[PDB]
């Protein structure tokens, strides 16, 4: 054979957990819409067109600066008059299985959702039905270990990262509402806790803080929290009253003539909330 | 007519003065800075607890409530950053009913946790439109005793109707 | 310290205006200990909490030192407490 | 790599936790034993798990983090009789000491103190980690 | 082609001095805006941008905004944006601005006095009947019509600072507003955005808390409280020589701008008026 | 350079302030100000030296 | 390059005060006007423009 004895070879690798959804038919053929972000090497375990589907999340970058830095961040697809569930941005490991229609989509995406939360009862109970259900040993036995497999090395990846981020003392990030007169932030740090490890590290790659403390220098990119975290999870509402109107422009003539070339604020929402600390760079 | 508006007004600075102690209240240190919570209310939470709460309205008659502050000697022209305090001091009163409205629920548990009674419905409301009246009180005291019989100010019963028309549409979304 | 001032030319006035920011201060000191009195304190801090703290605390002291300015018993006590100095007794 | 005989090390696996109870005043020339202790730290948190309390020989403590000085040749590091120093796992070499005999406790031997005249060595039954 | 450039309506009456005047294009927009990009960058710290509010499918509602150009450090003068009458001369150093300019602030916040010391001192220049004197005229004439133009009273339901919580009382930033000239009350609503939006019972938060702030100094891009948001910004040489011929670069990115969101707009039973 | 030539330390000192704090002061107007002050402050120290000289000069 | 090390060079030198003055406003440009008398080594150390503008 060509390759020498083993020798892992590297390539890119498709990140995004939701593109090992395969449909356990093996006489039914699926492709699962994959942005091609995917494929970009960063902190996003998520492509953006699963996160826009699943979250109500778009991704975004903040520059940060002489060196200008690039922090990740994401942005809500929330609109103004969406409500009560609606609001859930990310659910909590006691409200996925509901804000997640788990019924309306595939088996593959389920056992994905319950092995992101940490449902082992659903995993195993998942597993259990696909072992009695269909030629389980034919080829599904192999699809379910294989997307198993990859979403639990994803998890293997993330996880002891986030943990030594945890207990991390140069790195300190606190998921709350800075502002600490208010009602709406609660024990954030705590549901962040409860939240799984690979669920911190998307949190962390998605929310912003409203400050930032590098070194003896802090930057406010806020005088406002975009977000709030609750037992239902990261919902997409304003702490303090009215929620923030979100045109929504795209995806889902005097005034121009005086409009004409002119330096335009977009109108979206990013997300902003808690505080976060480092001692030098580590960039 | 306004003389009976005056009228509305000394009644309840009186009728304020009457209940703060007829119910030994007076929590007239808190403001409508923000949400209010039942950490300021407690032993207030537990008096109330002594009276059956149902006879209130969920709404809130905002105009009626504010228009009597109006009437003042605006003609003394020596103090127009007072009518600019009013309507900062409406707003400020539209924006707290609003917030009081759209997190009701979430004071709900909060004076679940404060004395789990089943007339939490009304003591939420209770503590919300009582703050609001020490407040109220306090902005009478800052306020001189100028009351007209009668005074015309469009831009403030124009704020007056397009704040309490979201404050009104908000209370009335408190579905049960 | 203008705002003090408004009270008297008072001779040792930006002592004062530190004095009453830090009484203020303890005011609401005084309320998180009695509110954790009852609690265990460890043997050494909460590795988090002091790097949070020593982490505000260079940001405090630089803003306070960019920031230059200008009958004893109880005087002094207090004073001690106000530099932070808990040999105070 | 040479030592001054001045620094006595002491190893031991215990020293994971600093041995309060084994500091000792040292004496001068004079036989005039110093109440000033002075403890050096390999980090700046190292400095929270001493307690001055647990010194009792001693008038005053202090506790600073060990750093190299660059301007000081270990071969012949600056004395300094006004204070007992001890070096607690220390990392780096030791370019000042103390009256009498500069104390050293480490669960670590670099080459540094490899070669420290004075080293006792504390036995413990191994119990291997997995 | 009427260029609104206020500012640059200046002539160095001076022989020796030459006034470049290069300022902003935009200046021949009929916008809002009676003074242009580049004047309002110098001379006020802010940068012009446009709000989009309804996009849709041709409802382009497309309010007007500028941006904060001071950073989380200044403070006080340095951190103005738009001084009062009462601080303006020392918040612009008067002193080290061309006469002309000098003029048009002390019309624009109405230093009538400032004016007629100006023009007495101009009056002991060597060629001052010849062309100073044409030279006062033409600035004088120039700033009064856009003055005039500014100001609505010659020949609606926006609070500034009707926002601002935590505030003990008072408000009167919209005194202030009032006390403005009309110029600086039309520049005040062209830059400055309402943090809210009220049409017909129909109530648009744009923010989650207004970033001006409005008092007695005047106009400053300070917080409401906390500190300060974070606002940042061939002749070959040897260095230019790069050497051998050989990360979040795939997302967009989002500014890191400070607009000036303060206020509060209500609107009547007027529908989506789009004229 | 009024405020040089005539020995106005005050003045100066609030010129060299006010720019400080007045426009691009770090860009190019800080050199600008400081080259002319240099070129004053050489002119100056060429002449006074010489200047007290001849007062004592015999 | 060319010269020396620093070799402090030998050449005319503007002598009026006067002629420093430039516009701070780099955006601005400004020529002051020199006789050309300045660049007469003498005793004078102001042009003869600047002497009759400013002291008559
Ligand atoms: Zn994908
Ligand atoms: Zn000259």
């Amino acid at each position: 054979l060509v390759p020498v004895g083993m020798a892992p070879r590297q390539m890119r690798v498709n990140r995004c957990i939701f593109a090992s959804i395969v449909s356990f038919d093996a006489c039914i053929t699926y492709k699962s819409p994959c942005s091609p972000d995917a494929y970009h090497d960063d902190g996003w375990f998520i492509c953006n067109n699963h996160l826009i589907k699943r979250f109500k999340m778009s991704k975004m970058v903040l520059p940060i600066f002489d060196n200008q830095f690039k922090m990740t961040i994401a942005r809500h697809l929330v609109g103004n008059k969406e409500r009560g569930i609606k609001r859930i941005l990310i659910p909590s490991a006691t409200n996925y299985q509901d804000v997640f229609n788990l019924n309306s989509m595939m088996q593959a995406e389920q056992l994905i959702f319950h092995l992101i939360y940490n449902n082992e009862n659903a995993v195993n109970t998942i597993c259990d039905n696909l072992k009695y259900t269909e030629g389980f040993t034919s080829n599904t036995q192999r699809v379910i270990h294989s997307v198993y497999a990859t979403t639990k090395s994803i998890l293997d990846t993330t996880n002891p990262n986030t943990f030594c981020s945890r207990v991390s003392r140069d790195e300190l990030r606190f998921f709350d509402v800075t502002n600490a007169r208010a009602l709406r932030g609660g024990a954030g740090d705590q549901l962040f806790n409860n939240y799984s490890g690979f669920l911190q590290n998307l949190i962390r790659r998605a929310v912003a803080p409203e400050y930032l403390q590098i070194d003896t220098e802090e930057l406010r990119f806020r005088n406002c929290a975009t977000c709030i975290i609750d037992e239902t999870g990261l919902v997409a509402s304003v702490p303090d009253g009215p929620e923030l109107y979100n045109p929504i422009r795209s995806s889902d003539r005097e005034l121009d003539r005086t409009l004409s070339g002119y330096e335009e604020y977009p109108t979206y929402v990013p997300l902003f909330l808690g505080y976060q600390i480092i001692n030098s760079e580590n960039n | 007519s306004k003389d009976i508006v005056n009228e509305k007004l000394q009644k309840i600075i009186v009728v304020t003065d009457g209940m703060k102690r007829l119910y030994e209240y007076c929590n007239c240190k808190n403001s409508l800075e923000t949400l209010p919570s039942a950490a300021n209310y407690g032993s207030l939470l537990k008096r109330l607890n002594l009276y059956n709460l149902d006879h209130i309205e969920m709404n809130v008659n905002f105009y009626e409530l504010l228009f009597p502050l109006t009437l003042y000697n605006d003609n003394d022209n020596s103090d127009k950053t007072l009518s600019h305090q009013l309507v900062n001091y409406i707003f400020l009163a539209s924006n707290y009913f609003q917030n009081c409205a759209k997190n009701f629920n979430y004071m709900r548990e909060t004076f679940n946790v404060f004395g789990p009674f089943k007339q939490i419905d009304f003591m939420v409301m209770f503590v919300i439109k009582f703050n609001f009246l020490c407040d109220m009180r306090n902005f009478a005291k800052l306020i001189d005793e100028l009351v007209p019989n009668k005074q015309p100010n469009m831009r403030i019963h124009s704020v007056l109707v397009m704040r309490d028309k979201i404050v009104k549409l908000a209370f009335s979304n408190l579905q049960f | 310290r203008e705002t003090f001032n408004v009270f008297g030319p008072f001779k040792q006035i930006d002592f004062m205006v530190m004095f009453v920011i830090k009484f203020n201060f303890l005011c609401d000191m005084r309320n998180f200990a009695k509110l954790i009195d009852e609690l265990v304190p460890n043997k050494q801090p909460n590795m988090r909490i002091h790097s949070v703290l020593v982490m505000r605390d260079k940001i405090v002291k630089l803003a306070f030192s960019n920031l230059q300015f200008q009958n004893t018993k109880h005087l002094q006590r207090l004073i001690m407490l106000m530099n932070a100095n808990y040999n105070v007794i | 790599m040479e030592c001054p005989f001045q620094i006595q090390v002491c190893i031991s696996d215990r020293f994971f936790a600093f041995p309060h109870n084994l500091v000792e005043p040292q004496s001068d020339v004079g036989n005039k034993l110093i109440e000033n202790l002075i403890v050096y730290v390999p980090t700046d948190d190292d400095r929270l798990y001493i307690d001055k309390k647990q010194f009792p020989k001693f008038n005053s403590v202090l506790v600073y983090r060990h750093e190299h000085d660059v301007n000081i040749d270990s071969r012949s590091p600056k004395k300094t009789a006004s204070a007992t120093i001890v070096y607690w796992n220390p990392l780096v070499p030791i370019t000042e000491i103390g009256a009498g005999e500069t104390r050293v406790f480490s669960v670590l031997l670099t080459n540094n103190l490899f070669y420290c005249n004075t080293m006792i060595v504390h036995h413990e039954n191994p119990k291997c980690p997995i």
